[PDB]
C-alpha cells in the first residue's frame, strides 16, 4: 500500500533558547511574574509599620539575589517582612531542584520523535514538502482520489513549486536523504520496508498504508497452472512460509540492526 | 448480522425487503448490483455462523454452506479469503485487507497531584524536618544567649531557616558553642537537598524510560500485561501454527496462565481489556478493533501493525456467470475508492468519538500556592504590626502561666501517648482479581508496649510482649527508651520548674530545669527517628510479595507525642525567658 | 487546571487587597483634613501615590502577557485615568507625585473627593471580580 | 537519611556540653 | 580595536585630552565583547555541523583548532587589559588634573 | 560478533537447533560479512 517515507530523525539542533527546555514555558512566565509579585508585595509591608532600607528598588535586588541562589546583603528585620523571604526562599529550592532534575532525566534518556505520524499530519503542514513519482499509479490515486485528505495533499504538490515530483524512485530516496528533513517521499510499502533495513539507515515509515492493494502470481487466461497455484498461495500463507520468506529478506537479510552521552557542546 | 457490515435500521418493522438493512456489505452490494446488473435480494443467514466442515458429518455451515449446498448466489459479507473455503467456493479479490492487531485501553491521562513536588522525599522526612529546625534554632538560642545577644529566639529561626533554604546568613554565630550548632545545621541541610535533588532526578528519568506498546515486539518481552485470543477461531489457531519467532513467545506465554486470558465471546473480551486497567492486551482482528475504537465511550484503542495479513471476499457458489463480473466489479469499486469511501463512511464518519518532555504548571503547583498563601499571610501579618504598634503608643505574669500551662499538657500529652497504645495501625491481607477488591485479612492497633489485633483472622483478642513465641515484634523495642527518657527529662524539668515557681528568689532552679525541657525534646526526635527507621526498615524485607499488600498508619498518639515535642521546646525557651528577666531585675 | 492566567489572577487579587487598602487609608485622611493638620496630611498622601499607579501599571502588562484580552480591556480605561492624571500639576517643586503643588489645596476639594469614591469604587469592583475569574479558570 | 538526624541530635549535645564548660571556666576565673 | 587605538595614540601624543582617552577605553573592552561572541558563534557554528553526522558507522570525523585561533583568543586577553589599563590611565589623569 | 569453528560440531549444533535462543545466534552468524567463522581454534583465540 501507499505509504510514507522521511528521512530518520536525528539527535537536534540546539536552539538559542534550548536551555529553557526542563521547565515549560508557562513557568518560565509563572517565575518572572511571581520574582514582581514577590518584590511588590516585600516593598508594601516594608514600607508599612518601618523598622527603610527596602525600597522597590532594593526589593528587585533581594528577591532577584534570593532566586540565583545567592543571597544579598541585606535581609528583613521584621516578622511580615520575612514570611516574604521565607516562603520565596523555598519557592527557589524546588524549582532549581527541577530544573536540574529535569535537566538530568533529558540528558539521560534520550527519546527522538517523528514530525509527521500521519497523510493527516502531512496534510496541514507546509514546511515539509511531499512527492511521489512523476507518472505511475501512486500518482494516479491521489488524482482520481476524493475522500477527505488525498485531495488536499493533491492540490498542495499539483501546484507546489519546485515540482516536487521525481520521475526515479532513486531519485525521490535520494531527495529524503538530501533535504535534511524537509522532504517526505509517498512509497509502497514494500519499498520503505526494504529501504528501512539499507545502509546508509538514513530513512523511515511513519504511518499506516494509505490504500490497500496487493501482488499477484500471473496466468494466461486458460491455463491449467491457474487453478493449483490458487490454492498454493492460501496454502503457504496459512502455514506462515509467506510470512517467513518476508522475514529473511526484508528483516534478516537487512544490515539496520533492530546511549553515548555526548559532553555538553558550546551549541546547548 | 455483524456491525457494521449488515445491521437493523432503527425503523424496520413497518419496513419491509431490502430496506430493513443498513451498513458497509449493503452499500457494497448495491454497488456491485450496479455494475453487474442484478435485481438483489439480500437474506440473512439462517444459522449466523460464516463457514466450516463439520468434520464428522463433513457438512458445511452457515453462509458458505448456504451456497455450496443451494439457496444462495452471492454472499457479500466478511467471509474471510481461506483455503478450506476456496476449495468449495469462489471469493473475488479482497475488497478489504486486515490482521490480528492489538487492543489495549486507552492510556487515560493522570492529573498529578498538587503537592507532587514533596514525592522525592517521603512524609516522614518532611515532619522530621521541621522537628528538627524548631529542635536547632531552641539549641542554638540557648547555646549563644548563654555566652558571651543578637541571637534570640526570633533571630534564631531566621538562621536555622535561612540555612536550610541555602540563602545565606545576614548574622553568624562567633562562639565555639554556637559554631557548633551552626557546623551540624549547615551539614545536614547538604545532605537533605542533595537527596532531594538525586531522588527527583531518579523519578523523572524512571518516568521518561517507560515506553508504551506500539508492537508485537514490545508486548512479546513483557509479562506484565496480559495477552488475550479468542478460544474458537483463527486468532487462535494462528499462534499454534506459528513458526515466528516472536509470535512462538507469545504462545508460549498463553498456553501457560491461569488467571484464563482465553474469552469465548468478542464481546467479553471488550470488557477485560476496560475494566482491567490497563492490563489486558486482546488480539483482536483489525476491522473489529478500528470500529470499537470508534464507538461507545472511547476506552479501547489499537497500538502496532497488523500480525498478519488476511481478506474478505464475495463468494459465488462455484461456476456461476457472476463470478466473472464480480471479481472485475470489486477490482473497479477498488481503484475508484469507492470501497475506501464506505470504509471511512461507517467506521468513521458514522463514528462516535471524534477524528511533552517538561515540567509543567501541574507538577510544580504547590510551590505556587504556598507562595500565594504565604505572600497573603503576611500582610494579614503586616495589618497586625501596623494596628498593634498604634496600640503600643497609646512581663512577669504572662510568661509564667504560659510556661506552666505549656508544661502540664506536655505533661498530659506525652503521658497519655507512652501509655495509650495508638501508635501504628498495621493492615496486612491479599488482592483478589477480575475485580481489584481489597480484601482484609489482618489488621492490628498496637502502641509501644501493648500489641493489639483487632481483625486478624477475627482476633479481638489482645496480648503484650510476654517473650511470646508476617510481621516481628521486637520492631519498636528498639525506640523504647527515648520516649520514657521523654518522661524523665520532662518530669525533672518541671519538678525544679514548680518549686522554682514557688520559691522566685532561687533563679538557678528555674534555668537548669529550662534545660530539661528541651532534652526532653531534643531526645523525643531520636525518639521518633529510631522509631519510624525501624518500621520503615522491616517493610523493607516484604520478600516482593506481589498480589499480598502491606500497609502502615500512624495514630493518635503518636501525633499527641508530636504535639507534646512543640510543648517541651515552647515551655523550654520560655523557662529561659523567665531566667531572662528574673536575673535582669535582680 | 493551574495556568499561566490563572496565577496573573491569584497575584492579581492578593495586590487588589492592598488597593483597597490604599483607599480605606486614604478616604480618612482626605476626611481628616476636613476636620482639622494640612501640612502633615499633604506629605503622608504624597507618599502613596506613585504605588498606586505603578502597580496598576503593573497590571496591565501582567494581563497583556497573560492574553486575557477581556480583562486587560477593563482597567485600561482606568490607566487612561490615571495616566491622564499624571500630567495636571507639572509645576509641582520636586516633590514625589500628586495632590501637593499648591499646598493648602482646598479650593475644590471635591476633585478630590469625587476620586475617592471612584477610587473604592472600581477596587471593591475588582476584588470581587479577580476573585470569581480566578475559580473560573481553576474548574475550566 | 537517618543518621543525618543522629548526627544532628548528637551535634546539639555536644554543643551545649561545651557552653556548660564554657560558662563554668569563665565564671570561675 | 584600531578605532580604540586611533583616539588613545592621539590621547598620548596630547596629554591634555582626558576624554578621547576614557572613551577610546570603552573600544577596548567592545572589541573584546564582540569577540567573545566572535568566539561562540563560530564554535556553535561548527558543533551545529557535526552534529549532523548522519551517524555514519565506519566513518569518522575530527576538528582540531590551530595557531590563528589562538592568536584570537590570546587577543581577547590583550584587548581587556589593555581596556582596564586604558581607564587607569583616566583614574590618574582626571586626578591630578 | 560471534565466532564459531567452521568445521565441527559447534557449527552443526546451531544449524540443527531449534532452541528460540540459538535460533537468533544462528540468523544473525548465517548473514554477517567480516567473516566470523574461522578455521581453526588458534586463530579464534586470536580474534579474541
Amino acid at each position: 500500500g501507499i505509504s510514507i517515507m522521511i528521512k530518520k530523525p536525528q539527535k537536534s539542533k540546539p536552539g538559542v533558547f534550548s536551555f529553557l527546555d526542563p521547565l515549560a514555558y508557562e513557568i518560565w512566565m509563572c517565575i518572572v511574574f511571581a520574582y514582581i509579585g514577590v518584590s511588590v508585595v516585600l516593598f508594601l509591608v516594608s514600607r508599612f509599620s518601618p523598622y527603610n532600607e527596602f525600597g522597590i528598588f532594593n526589593s528587585l535586588w533581594f528577591s532577584l539575589g534570593a532566586f540565583m541562589q545567592q543571597g544579598c546583603d541585606i535581609s528583613p528585620r521584621s516578622l511580615s517582612g520575612r514570611i516574604v523571604g521565607g516562603v520565596w526562599w523555598f519557592f527557589t529550592l524546588i524549582i532549581i531542584s527541577s530544573y536540574t532534575a529535569n535537566l538530568a532525566a533529558f540528558l539521560t534518556v534520550e527519546r527522538m520523535v517523528s514530525p509527521i505520524e500521519s497523510a493527516e499530519d502531512l496534510s496541514k503542514q507546509t514546511e515539509i514538502a511531499y512527492g511521489t513519482l512523476d507518472s505511475g499509479s501512486t500518482k494516479e490515486f491521489f488524482r482520481r482520489s476524493k475522500i477527505a485528505v488525498f485531495d488536499k495533499m493533491w492540490t498542495y504538490m499539483r501546484s507546489a513549486e519546485p515540482s516536487v515530483f521525481v520521475r526515479t524512485t532513486a531519485e525521490g530516496v535520494a531527495r529524503v536523504r538530501k533535504s535534511k528533513g524537509k522532504y517526505a517521499y509517498l512509497l509502497e510499502s514494500t519499498m520503505n520496508e526494504y529501504i528501512e533495513q539499507r545502509k546508509p539507515c538514513d530513512t523511515m515509515k511513519v504511518g499506516g498504508n494509505l490504500d490497500s492493494k496487493g501482488y499477484g502470481i500471473a496466468t494466461p487466461k486458460g491455463s491449467s497452472l491457474g487453478t493449483p497455484v490458487n490454492l498454493a498461495v492460501l496454502k503457504l500463507s496459512e502455514q506462515g512460509v509467506l510470512d517467513k520468506l518476508k522475514n529473511k529478506w526484508w528483516y534478516d537479510k537487512g544490515e539496520c540492526g533492530a546511549e553515548k552521552t555526548s559532553a555538553l557542546s558550546l551549541s546547548n | 448480522l455483524e456491525s457494521p457490515y449488515v445491521m437493523m435500521k432503527k425503523n424496520h418493522e413497518m419496513l419491509e425487503g431490502n430496506e430493513r438493512y443498513e451498513g458497509y456489505c449493503v452499500d457494497l452490494a448495491a454497488e456491485i448490483a450496479k455494475h453487474c446488473g442484478f435485481k438483489y435480494k439480500l437474506t440473512i443467514v439462517g444459522d449466523g455462523k460464516y463457514g466450516a466442515r463439520d468434520a464428522d458429518t463433513k457438512i458445511w455451515n452457515g453462509m458458505v454452506g448456504e451456497l455450496v449446498y443451494g439457496k444462495a448466489d452471492i454472499a457479500i459479507a466478511p467471509l474471510t479469503i481461506t483455503l478450506v473455503r476456496e476449495e468449495v467456493i469462489d471469493f473475488s479479490k479482497p475488497f478489504m485487507s486486515l490482521g490480528i492487531s492489538i487492543m489495549i485501553k486507552k492510556p487515560q491521562k493522570s492529573k498529578p497531584g498538587v503537592f507532587s513536588f514533596l514525592d522525592p522525599l517521603a512524609y516522614e522526612i518532611w515532619m522530621c524536618i521541621v522537628f528538627a529546625y524548631i529542635g536547632v534554632s531552641v539549641v542554638l538560642f540557648l547555646v549563644s544567649r548563654f555566652s558571651p545577644n543578637e541571637f534570640g529566639i526570633f533571630n534564631s529561626l531566621w538562621f536555622s531557616l535561612g540555612a536550610f533554604m541555602q540563602q545565606g546568613c545576614d548574622i553568624s554565630p562567633r562562639s565555639l558553642s554556637g559554631r557548633i550548632v551552626g557546623g551540624v545545621w549547615w551539614f545536614f541541610t547538604l545532605i537533605i537537598i542533595s537527596s532531594y535533588t538525586a531522588n527527583l532526578a531518579a523519578f523523572l528519568t524512571v518516568e521518561r524510560m517507560v515506553s508504551p506498546i506500539e508492537s508485537a515486539e514490545d508486548l512479546s518481552k513483557q509479562t506484565e500485561i496480559a495477552y488475550g485470543t479468542l478460544d474458537s477461531g483463527s486468532t487462535k489457531e494462528f499462534f499454534r501454527r506459528s513458526k515466528i519467532a516472536v509470535f512462538d513467545k507469545m504462545w508460549t506465554y498463553m498456553r501457560s496462565a491461569e488467571p484464563s486470558v482465553f474469552v469465548r465471546t468478542t464481546a467479553e473480551g471488550v470488557a477485560r481489556v476496560r475494566k482491567s486497567k490497563g492490563k489486558y492486551a486482546y488480539l483482536l482482528e483489525s476491522t473489529m478493533n478500528e470500529y470499537i475504537e470508534q464507538r461507545k465511550p472511547c476506552d479501547t484503542m489499537k497500538v502496532g501493525g497488523n500480525l498478519d495479513s488476511k481478506g474478505y471476499g464475495i463468494a459465488t457458489p462455484k461456476g456461476s456467470s457472476l463470478g466473472t463480473p464480480v471479481n472485475l466489479a470489486v477490482l473497479k469499486l477498488s481503484e475508484q475508492g469507492v470501497l475506501d469511501k464506505l470504509k471511512n463512511k461507517w467506521w468513521y464518519d458514522k463514528g462516535e468519538c471524534g477524528a511533552t518532555s517538561a515540567l509543567s504548571l501541574s507538577n510544580v503547583a504547590g510551590v505556587f500556592y504556598i507562595l500565594v498563601g504565604g505572600l497573603g499571610l503576611a500582610m494579614l501579618v503586616a495589618l497586625i504590626e501596623f494596628c498593634y504598634k498604634s496600640r503600643a503608643e497609646a512581663g512577669r505574669k504572662a510568661l509564667t502561666l504560659l510556661s506552666s500551662v505549656f508544661a502540664v499538657c506536655g505533661l498530659g500529652l506525652l503521658g497519655i501517648a507512652v501509655s495509650t497504645d495508638y501508635w501504628l495501625y498495621l493492615e496486612e491481607g491479599i488482592i483478589l482479581p477480575q475485580n481489584q477488591s481489597t480484601e482484609v485479612k489482618m489488621s492490628l492497633h498496637s502502641g509501644l508496649w501493648r500489641v493489639c489485633f483487632l481483625a486478624g483472622e477475627e482476633r479481638g483478642r489482645c496480648f503484650t510482649i510476654e517473650y511470646v513465641m508476617v510481621n516481628v515484634l521486637k520492631m519498636i523495642r528498639s525506640a523504647t527508651p527515648f520516649p520514657l527518657v521523654s518522661l524523665f527529662f520532662m518530669f525533672i524539668g518541671f519538678i525544679l520548674s514548680n518549686i522554682g515557681h514557688i520559691r522566685p528568689h532561687r533563679t538557678i532552679l528555674a534555668f537548669v530545669s529550662g534545660i530539661f525541657f528541651i532534652l526532653s525534646g531534643l531526645s523525643l526526635v531520636v525518639g521518633l527517628v529510631l522509631y519510624i527507621s525501624s518500621i520503615n526498615d522491616e517493610m523493607l524485607n516484604r520478600t516482593k510479595d506481589a498480589e499480598t499488600y502491606f500497609n502502615y498508619k500512624y495514630g493518635w498518639s503518636f501525633a499527641f507525642a508530636a504535639i507534646s515535642f512543640l510543648l517541651t521546646e515552647s515551655a523550654g525557651v520560655m523557662s529561659v525567658y523567665l531566667f531572662m528577666k528574673r536575673y535582669t531585675a535582680e | 487546571a493551574f495556568t499561566f492566567a490563572a496565577f496573573c489572577y491569584m497575584l492579581t487579587l492578593v495586590l487588589c487587597a492592598s488597593l483597597i487598602f490604599f483607599v480605606i487609608w486614604h478616604i480618612i485622611a482626605f476626611d481628616e483634613l476636613r476636620t482639622d493638620n494640612i501640612e502633615r496630611i499633604c506629605c503622608l498622601l504624597r507618599k502613596l501615590v506613585v504605588p498606586e499607579y505603578s502597580i496598576h501599571g503593573l497590571f496591565c502588562l501582567m494581563f497583556l502577557c497573560a492574553a486575557e484580552w477581556v480583562t486587560l480591556g477593563l482597567n485600561i480605561p482606568l490607566l487612561f485615568y490615571h495616566l491622564w492624571r499624571y500630567f495636571h500639576r507639572p509645576a509641582d517643586g520636586s516633590e514625589v507625585m500628586y495632590d501637593a503643588v499648591s499646598i493648602m489645596n482646598a479650593d475644590i476639594l471635591n476633585y478630590c473627593q469625587k476620586e475617592s469614591w471612584c477610587k473604592l469604587a472600581f477596587y471593591l469592583l475588582s476584588f470581587f471580580y479577580y476573585l470569581y475569574s480566578m475559580v473560573y479558570t481553576l474548574v475550566s
